[PDB]
RNA sequence: GCUUGAGUCUCGUAGAGGGGGGUAGAAUUCCAGGUGUAGCGGUGAAAUGCGUAGAGAUCUGGAGGAAUACCGGUGGCGAAGGCGGCCCCCUGGACGAAGACUGACGCUCAGGUGCGAAAGCGUGGGGAGCAAACAGGAUUAGAUACCCUGGUAGUCCACGCCGUAAACGAUGUCGACUUGGAGGUUGUGCCCUUGAGGCGUGGCUUCCGGAGCUAACGCGUUAAGUCGACCGCCUGGGGAGUACGGCCGCAAGGUUAAAACUCAAAUGAAUUGACGGGGGCCCGCACAAGCGGUGGAGCAUGUGGUUUAAUUCGAUGCAACGCG
């Protein structure tokens, strides 16, 4: 959340801020308290993170060629 | 991927913040066992370490300092 | 235009000294299809202009369109939502066209005695930043530049 | 006045407008602008470039302080928090680090239900 | 008698399981001051609102209340509801290793009893944020809605009460048996920790899939498969989980629970379309860049209406109207 980023920049080089956490907290907090549909959205995108894994697994195919 | 639990006898321990500073981020936070292997076990042994290593103030909380 | 990219089409030059861009400032000006009035009325309205300022007619219509060809226009690209004005800087053809199009509204408007006096002394205004079309090109120029905020 | 050495820089960026604020190593304001107060009411003043108009006139009024090198340290999500970084840089000052101190509650007050 | 069910014990393990008490930090709000200024805020745009009594911004100090960022994970625990900062106290269960002990001590249960999210109710505290009701602004044809600014009950704590939820894997509990694949998590035995290991086996567990079953979707060793035991429940839709009566409750209401009458359907799963202010790709003077027109005037002509004795008949959304 802080860098010294010596002058001979010239840069942005703030990768450690959308890296971490800047916005993957607030704008997702910032409202909306609801109780429950964390769980929800929980298991839609934890159900895509295992069809990642189930494509991982069976990503054998001709290529249409 | 390396969880130092699996030679390290003596388990994880509050005041061992030489091997604790390994497991947070820039900003003070514990880390994904995801991202750093640490099988899950471990992960939170280590996790409430962390916690009462920030009560005894051996590591901080946040950056903001 | 959805999958066609297309270009140019010929244009013939000047008859009189060689200039595609006073043919086609011929060709913005014709009404009816007819060239031979509409190359006669430019011709009899750059030659008064030119004994006038005391400029070849190439170069007093360059600098004198040159005070009215623009830099940025608006344009509506509608996203996420609403429609809203980014102002698009005009590549150089378009500003061509703009040029040219203004100084022959303005011409076909401000009527003192004939086509051709009109648009002389229009774009003698416009060598000399006065006339209604450099008026139009600063009114474009302020419609966009207060919607620098979209880029 | 009183040739000021070196300061702060805070950049409170919100959705709808992005408060730039001057300030020095005991934490006193030396002059602020908004891209609010620099024209752009409402639609334009939640973009980017009102962000660094913003900056840029919040350089001025700082000539004066003779303020040296600046700590940038921004504040919440936005269009801005960017371009107010690019506008401060470009205002000549040299901006000696780049943090923030963008506010997160460990689960705190419930937050408002709004935007349905 | 017996040990293969069921338990007890010895050693440990994992855990947001439970109740009681402390405590920490971030953050929102408020209070006091410092600096500093005309804006803040909010929205699609605004405006109510806040601001020159000097706010928003930044800084320091103080108060108080609620929830615990990251760890975070179809990860764990619990009968279900549900339970996530850390620490202490009392406490339940699960499960693994080996060995011993009892010797059918079991399974299921009407009625009964107990626990039972949230809302809600009584008594007393508390009250930061959020927020029914409420008020204002805005939208709109109206807008007692969404949206914005505020805001009371309430959410919080103790003690009672209610006793319902889509209280839902819409899947009663217990036991046996019946091909597989990859996972997650928690035990443990063996071999070389020979160096992040390899081979077995217990528990809980997520996803795909076989035989079978199913109306189909799908379930598929955690069955909706093959069976056994006990329980609950259903019998067309609406009337109706309503009325009356009973029991409970302070009240809200809960639980049990009909009838007349009326319809010949209501319903499930899947199929082909059409449609979407659903998604992806694409095309046309469709739009955008541009030129010229119509709508205004006069006239020609066709049409509706009116008129007349007749103002023949027909086309009369694009796709009728200088049309037959």
């Amino acid at each position: 959340i802080k860098v010294r980023e010596n002058e001979p920049f010239d840069v942005a080089l703030r990768r450690f801020k959308r890296s971490c956490e800047k916005a993957g907290v607030l704008a997702e907090v910032r409202r909306r308290e609801f109780y429950e549909k964390p769980t929800t959205e929980r298991k839609r995108a934890k159900a895509s993170a295992v069809k990642r894994h189930a494509k991982k697994l069976a990503r054998e195919n001709a290529r249409r060629t | 991927f390396c969880r130092f639990t699996a030679e390290g006898v003596q388990e994880i321990d509050y005041k061992d913040i030489a091997t604790l500073k390994n497991y947070i981020t820039e900003s003070g936070k514990i880390v994904p066992s995801r991202i750093t292997g640490t099988r899950a076990k471990y992960q939170r042994q280590l996790a409430r370490a962390i916690k009462r290593a920030r009560y005894l103030s051996l590591l901080p909380y946040t950056d903001r300092h | 235009p959805r999958r066609r990219v297309i270009g140019q089409r010929k244009i013939l030059p000047d008859p009189k000294f060689g200039s595609e861009l006073l043919a086609k400032f011929v060709n913005i000006l014709m009404v009816d299809g007819k060239k031979s009035t509409a190359e006669s009325i430019v011709y009899s309205a750059l030659e008064t202009l030119a004994q006038r300022s005391g400029k070849s007619e190439l170069e007093a219509f360059e600098v004198a369109l040159e005070n009215v060809r623009p830099t940025v226009e608006v344009k509506s690209r509608r996203v996420g939502g609403s429609t809203y004005q980014v102002p698009v800087e005009v590549r150089p053809v378009r500003r061509n066209a703009l040029a040219m199009r203004w100084i022959v509204e303005a011409a076909r408007k401000r009527g003192d005695k004939s086509m051709a006096l009109r648009l002389a002394n229009e774009l003698s205004d416009a060598a000399e930043n006065k006339g209604t079309a450099v008026k139009k090109r600063e009114d474009v120029h302020r419609m966009a530049e207060a919607n620098k905020a979209f880029a | 006045r009183k040739q000021v050495s070196d300061g702060v820089a805070h950049i409170h960026a919100s959705f709808n407008n992005t408060i730039v604020t001057i300030t020095d190593r005991q934490g006193n304001a030396l002059g602020w602008a908004t891209a609010g107060g620099s024209g752009f009411r409402g639609s334009r003043k939640s973009t980017p470039f009102a962000a660094q108009v913003a900056a840029e006139r919040c350089a001025d009024a700082v000539k004066e302080y003779g303020i040296k090198n600046l700590e940038v340290m921004v504040k919440g999500p936005g269009p801005g928090r960017e371009s107010t970084i690019r506008a401060l840089n470009a205002a000549g000052f040299r901006i000696t680090n780049i943090t923030d101190v963008t506010p997160i509650p460990h689960n705190g007050c419930r937050p408002p239900k709004k935007r349905r």
